[PDB]
């Protein structure tokens, strides 16, 4: 009776989902085949799976989402790799010519020629679910599908489906390292799409996930087949209480309303704790408010900002495991005491907590420990203003030269949208300082 | 077991769950049906799955095309108490039924009577390779 | 689904062109009958990008050689690899240039160019979605760069919207082989520089100093200089043809790397580049490549970029391995060296991430760096063209063929204003 | 049930699935096959390894797939690690 | 040279050998050996040098046959048949048998019959050389 | 008695398959 | 010489930047809790009052 | 040009220096206050209490 769709644009996109795809097959048993093991010849114990996977007579469960990329190299390794009975034919769009690093190839000439066919899977993905909340967005920022693409999905998905949900999971580019040279480029002009056709956004930011990876579960050198483990154990928290019974549920349109205060400001930040590795794991007692602590701490911060130096507007807790409300409140009214932790003077109710029964499960391989307990952190925050700021500085110097234009300009799109994107975000930075000073 | 630590220390402490028993433990399922008197809508086949930590048994039946009645769960991953009442004032700690289960034996769950008829080849593989528990499944014995 | 169209030109052209494809072929796994001969499988998804394919399990490369004299084909034929090239890919005259890009631009040249044109468009229609071009020829001689440079003003017409490389040998102020080849350079570069995408400078100086001190042999044949160019040649296109982490194509650096259509020039260098006495000695890392690569002998180009800026940079990293050093080491480069960079344009380094490394190696790099301190050489050629144009002199071989004396004023104007570009960002 | 679990009794079809498929998409050379298998026998055996053959198949791009092709080069044809040429090369071929 | 030698060198050219042979050819006629049916009929010729040890095969046109023959190879040392990478060994001029078959680069050659100036040097030496080799040439000639 | 890091490569490189527990 | 105390210049010149910043960080943050104390201050004594 | 380039770098390491040294002074005010505020914070509760 509940399904959910997700949607990953970009390398960034269909790399994190087959991460985010195996757990998935490892909470509710799937085998890469597709099905139940052949040694259990009695199946169907809970439709936990009906959200996430399909039923057919014969059996076999079949994924909910639909992987989209412009380049055919990364996506044909899902074709050929251990998954490949177990993920649709169909649902995997393939391009043939990537839109290199650009906006305006992968918006305006070739995200023209495939934006028709997904939506032919995405209306056949609609009408097999009953009760649909919305879409989920696996999209990169520096990506050129990610962005050039994504900003024609959303505005035709807004018009598609009119009040559903829409959430994004944004791979933010780092403030210090960035693998290309174009992405202010990308970066900003995509969000002017984004700010009006979307409901929520959460950012994700790779050099925070380096450090956390590195300092916390003792592993130096990590690699992108690590980090989609935890971004993919971040979506399993959200979707926990949808799946899984739990003392009190939170919807997908629960905290959409809670975490956004004003249609200008839609940008929550993730956070998730604990994070130990497994000979750290028994040494240390994980207490309910030893695993809060970590997350209102801002060296465990998954994007690269303070909130000391900014103020909170709203926050979600995601609590899933061996967790009893008592000192759930104990723990949040001992963070209502510190006076280093800010909160704005207008929203003095700035909590809503998730709770779920079943403690998260570990894969072969994997960095994580065998854990009782966690929590998520779903948190907004003005602090990205300060990321914001030294993005258009950037962008700011670099078009001041009138640099890499040509690659934008021939395309197709005029040269009035780079000056109308830098004023747009110029008033949404406005309205940033304005929510943040006080009465 | 969260109100013995009252008499157990004057300063109560949280109860210690079994952190061994959660971290070794997969899932025996059983084949079971119900058992009342002769009534024509109660034909139905339940599944029966004793999960192995917490010591939980979740009882669910599937949808059957065509059917009056379609129940997707019957149990949600609680305990079950044998039928020998004594609820209050109990001076010992509750009996549950704990995991002794055979092909035949008739379980008296919340006073819904179930008869065991078969089970997963997994658990039949559990049954022969553990038998210090079960000596219904020794090949000597049998013989 | 993504093809490459190999041209050649020149009898540099034919020898650079040998022993590129032999380590494709050897990269491939591809003996010098035909046949592959190889041990995986992920080798065969990507060969149409460079083999066409044939009945009996054949590969044959989809590459165009010309040359004006025919004494480079029977060398070409007769090469360890000549057997796999088919032979009517060959495009040869009866009468060479002979060290005069005029020859070939107006006369000889003019005649030849309706046979490749239709060579190479039987051929490039023939796949389903070519990515683009890729030329190699030399401007030492006029067979190479009188043609060659013809063959870029008309292919650009023809195909537009597509991607063309150079691996053009700009000369060298010692290993100057010519008397005339400033004139076969400039004339050359002049229409180069408005038609083209992508250009590198391999120059035979670096060559010379890399394998005698950084690999430290005694007698260099052609063969190991044509080996060490093509390590890069064919270490550019390494996610084009396996898969991996971050997949980056030619396309994909070249709009890293031109931030202006005129600036297309770059710095080609290799980092596994150590001696067979040293091979031993020294620990292969990440931090070691990253090291080796960017000190200014390991260049392929002869300038000196502690003279310039360097303006954008680029890195293709191969073999499978962690990014966390990599992301690491190219931080701590830009912060420390703030004076080699410009500061009007941050996050100068294209990072790109391939799980396959060439056989009997682990890991490897390559450098694609455009630089201010490119400039220099167009000073070196500037002041020796005006010298010799100042005396009036060797104009009886360029202006008896239907030059006028005003094409001499234009390739200055457009160069010198070309280098005066160049000149305002250092 | 212990006792009649322990108490119990335990390809063309695989030919005839490759034999369809090499009709649907067309296939018939396999005199190059027998010629390259001879040319490089090099012995007066008429045996090779498995993965000879099977880099043989997978270099001439035959439209079959990889299970088919492994179940085929590793169940039946094969006699102890070395595969016949004449019955296998007669086999698959419609 | 780098691993013995800290300061590199040249090799030694072997010049005692070169000023001994000076121009010295020896050629045999051989068949190309391979999979495609219309490569039966190339008659290729062989030529030792025997000055650098040096190998050359050259196949003349021939009449109406439709191949452009010529240049086969040229002038490169033959190393292939089970040689290590640390030491090579190359053919030399002792296993130039009546009906002996050839590995030059993926390439099958049978040697089927030499000239009068071989038989002369194999008369000559017919020391280093094979009783095989001996009983060929008394069964040819 | 009058009676009778194992290699710094391994440390320095692709310790993500390996942690430092699996070191 | 003169090419290298240019150049160890440079790295002083830089490290010493870094630490005017982070104590200018340090100072605003000191002085935001400044303001908190203030505040906490005038609270205590109005309800003592 | 390099001599006025180290004149240059010797100019701002100096003036940073000088910065450094104003904000030790201005870390220092802060703590001072911060301590005394903590005081009258304490003395103010034993007047509630
Ligand atoms: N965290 C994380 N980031 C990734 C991953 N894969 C790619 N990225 C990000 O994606 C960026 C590169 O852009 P891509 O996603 O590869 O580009 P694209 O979306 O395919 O668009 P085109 O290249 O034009 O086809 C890098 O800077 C990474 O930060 C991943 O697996 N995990
Ligand atoms: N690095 C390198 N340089 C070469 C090669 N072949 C020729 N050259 C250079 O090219 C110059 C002669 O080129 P040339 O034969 O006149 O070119 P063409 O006129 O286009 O055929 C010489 O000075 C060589 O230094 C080669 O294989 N590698
Ligand atoms: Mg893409």
């Amino acid at each position: 009776m509940r399904e959910c769709i997700s949607i990953h644009v970009g390398q960034a996109g269909v790399q994190i989902g087959n991460a985010c795809w195996e757990l998935y097959c490892l909470e509710h048993g799937i085998q890469p085949d597709g099905q139940m093991p052949s040694d259990k010849t009695i199946g169907g114990g809970d439709d936990s799976f009906n959200t996430f996977f399909s039923e057919t007579g014969a059996g076999k469960h079949v994924p909910r989402a639909v992987f989209v990329d412009l380049e055919p190299t990364v996506i044909d390794e899902v074709r050929t790799g251990t998954y490949r009975q177990l993920f649709h034919p169909e649902q995997l769009i393939t391009g043939k010519e990537d839109a290199a690093n650009n906006y305006a190839r992968g918006h305006y000439t070739i995200g023209k020629e495939i934006i028709d066919l997904v939506l032919d899977r995405i209306r056949k993905l609609a009408d097999q679910c009953t009760g649909l909340q919305g879409f989920l967005v696996f999209h990169s920022f520096g990506g050129g599908t990610g962005s050039g693409f994504t900003s024609l999905l959303m505005e035709r998905l807004s018009v598609d489906y009119g009040k559903k949900s829409k959430l994004e999971f944004s791979i933010y580019p780092a403030p210090q390292v960035s693998t290309a040279v174009v992405e202010p480029y990308n970066s900003i002009l995509t969000t002017h799409t984004t700010l009006e056709h979307s409901d929520c956004a959460f950012m994700v930011d790779n050099e925070a996930i380096y450090d956390i990876c590195r300092r916390n579960l003792d592993i130096e050198r990590p690699t992108y087949t690590n980090l989609n483990r935890l971004i993919g154990q971040i979506v399993s928290s959200i979707t926990a209480s949808l799946r899984f019974d739990g003392a009190l549920n939170v919807d997908l349109t629960e905290f959409q309303t809670n975490l956004v205060p004003y249609p200008r400001i839609h940008f929550p930040l993730a956070t998730y704790a604990p994070v130990i590795s497994a000979e750290k794991a028994y040494h240390e007692q994980l207490s309910v408010a030893e695993i809060t602590n970590a997350c209102f701490e801002p060296a465990n911060q998954m994007v690269k900002c303070d909130p000391r130096h900014g103020k909170y507007m709203a926050c979600c807790l995601l609590y899933r495991g061996d967790v009893v409300p008592k000192d759930v409140n104990a723990a949040i009214a001992t963070i209502k005491t510190k006076r280093t932790i800010q909160f704005v003077d207008w929203c003095p109710t700035g909590f809503k907590v998730g709770i779920n029964y079943q403690p998260p499960t570990v894969v072969p391989g994997g960095d994580l420990a065998k854990v009782q307990r966690a929590v998520c952190m779903l948190s907004n925050t003005t602090a990205i203003a300060e990321a914001w700021a030294r993005l258009d500085h950037k962008f700011d110097l670099m078009y001041a030269k009138r640099a890499f234009v040509h690659w934008y300009v021939g395309e197709g799109m005029e040269e009035g949208e780079f000056s109308e994107a830098r004023e747009d975000m110029a008033a949404l930075e406005k309205d940033y300082e304005e929510v943040g000073v006080d009465s | 077991e969260d109100s013995l630590r009252n008499c157990i220390d004057l300063k109560p402490t949280p109860h210690r769950r079994n952190f061994k028993k959660f971290m070794e433990k997969n899932i025996l399922r059983f084949f079971a049906k119900l058992v009342t008197d002769k009534c024509v809508d109660l034909d139905r086949m339940f599944v029966i799955s004793y999960y192995l930590g917490d010591d939980t048994i979740s009882v669910f039946e599937p949808i059957e095309r065509n059917s009056g009645i379609a129940g997707g769960m019957f149990l949600k991953r609680s305990r079950v108490k044998k039928p020998g009442q004594e609820v209050f004032k109990s001076e010992l700690s509750e009996y549950i039924k704990a995991e002794e289960l055979y092909i035949g034996v008739t379980v008296n769950v919340n006073g819904y009577l179930f008869r065991l008829l078969n089970a997963d080849e997994y658990t039949l593989n559990y049954m022969e390779q553990n038998t210090d528990k079960y000596p219904f499944s020794n090949l000597k014995l049998a013989l | 689904m993504r093809e490459i169209v190999h041209l050649q030109a020149g009898q540099c052209g034919n020898q650079i062109g040998a022993k590129f494809w032999e380590v494709i072929s050897d990269e491939h796994g591809i003996d010098p009958t035909g046949t592959y001969h190889g041990d995986s499988d992920l080798q065969l998804e990507r060969i149409n990008v460079y083999y066409n394919e044939a009945t009996g399990g054949k590969y044959v490369p989809r590459a165009v050689l010309v040359d004006l004299e025919p004494g480079t084909m029977d060398s070409v034929r007769s090469g360890p690899f000549g057997q796999i090239f088919r032979p009517d890919n060959f495009v040869f005259g009866q009468s060479g240039a002979g060290n005069n890009w005029a020859k070939g631009h107006y006369t000889e040249g003019a005649e030849l160019v309706d046979s490749v044109l239709d060579v190479v468009r039987k051929e490039a229609e023939s796949c389903d979605c070519l990515q683009g071009f890729q030329l190699t020829h030399s401007l030492g001689g006029g067979t190479g760069s009188g043609m060659g440079t013809l063959l870029i003003s008309k292919i650009r017409e023809e195909y537009p919207d597509r991607i063309m490389n150079t691996f053009s040998v700009v000369p060298s102020p010692k290993v100057s082989d010519t008397v005339v080849e400033p004139y076969n350079a400039t004339l050359s570069v002049h229409q180069l520089v408005e038609n083209t995408d992508e250009t590198y400078c391999i120059d035979n100086e670096a060559l010379y100093d890399i394998c005698f001190r950084t690999l430290k042999l005694t007698t260099p044949t052609y063969g190991d200089l044509n080996h060490l160019v093509s390590a890069t040649m064919s270490g550019v296109t390494t996610c084009l043809r396996f898969p991996g982490q971050l997949n980056a194509d030619l396309r994909k650096l070249a709009v890293n790397m031109v931030p202006f259509p005129r600036l297309h020039f770059f710095m080609p260098g290799f980092a596994p580049l150590t001696s067979r006495g040293s091979q031993q000695y020294r620990a292969l890392t990440v931090p070691e490549l990253t090291q080796q690569m960017f000190d200014a002998k390991n260049m392929m180009a002869a300038c000196d970029p502690r003279h310039g800026r360097y303006l954008t940079v680029a890195a293709v990293f191969r073999g499978r391995m962690s990014m966390k050093e990599v992301d690491e080491q190219m931080l701590n480069v830009q912060n420390k060296n703030s004076s080699y960079f410009v500061e009007w344009i941050p996050n100068n380094v294209k990072t790109a991430v391939c799980d396959i490394p060439p056989r009997g190696l682990k890991m490897s790099a390559t450098f694609i760096g455009n630089s201010t301190a490119i400039q220099e050489l167009f000073k070196r050629i500037s002041e020796q063209f005006t010298a010799m144009f100042r005396r009036k002199a060797f104009l009886h071989w360029y202006t008896g063929e239907g030059m006028d004396e005003m094409e001499f004023t234009e390739a200055e104007s457009n160069m010198n204003d070309l280098v005066s570009e160049y000149q305002q960002y250092q | 049930v212990t006792i009649a679990r322990h108490y119990r009794v335990p390809m063309d079809f695989l030919i005839a699935l490759a034999h369809e498929k090499f009709k649907k998409n067309m296939f018939e050379n396999f005199d190059t096959f027998i010629y390259s298998c001879v040319y490089e026998d090099r012995e007066k055996k008429n045996v090779l390894p498995t993965k000879d053959i099977k880099r043989l198949c997978k270099s001439s791009r035959l439209p079959l797939s990889d299970d088919l092709l492994e179940s085929l080069l590793s169940r039946f044809e094969d006699s102890e690690k070395q595969i016949d040429y004449k019955s296998f090369f007669s086999a698959l071929n419609w | 040279q780098n691993c013995f030698a800290l300061i590199p060198k040249a090799p030694k050219k072997d010049v005692i050998k070169m000023l001994v042979n000076d121009n010295k050819v020896l050629r045999y006629l051989a068949v190309l050996e391979s999979p495609i049916p219309e490569d039966k009929d190339r008659r290729f010729v062989f030529s030792y040098f025997l000055a650098t040890d040096m190998i050359s095969i050259f196949e003349p046109p021939v009449r109406n046959s439709g191949i452009i023959g010529g240049k086969y190879l040229g002038r490169t040392k033959v190393v292939k048949p089970y040689s290590t990478v640390d030491n090579p060994v190359y053919y030399g001029p002792s296993d130039f048998f009546i009906g002996a078959v050839i590995e030059v680069f993926g390439h099958r050659f049978i040697i089927l019959d030499t000239d009068e100036y071989v038989l002369k040097y194999m008369e000559s030496n017919a020391a280093q050389y094979s009783p095989e080799a001996l009983a060929s040439i008394q069964n040819h000639v | 008695e009058f009676g009778q890091g194992h290699t710094f490569g391994h440390l320095t490189h692709d310790a993500l398959g390996l942690s430092t527990f699996q070191k | 010489h003169l090419e290298k105390e240019r150049d160890r210049y440079i790295n002083q010149a830089s490290d010493l930047t870094q630490k005017v910043l982070m104590n200018m960080e340090d100072i605003k943050v000191r002085e935001t809790q400044i303001f908190d104390y203030r505040k906490k201050i005038a609270e205590s004594e109005i309800k003592l009052k």
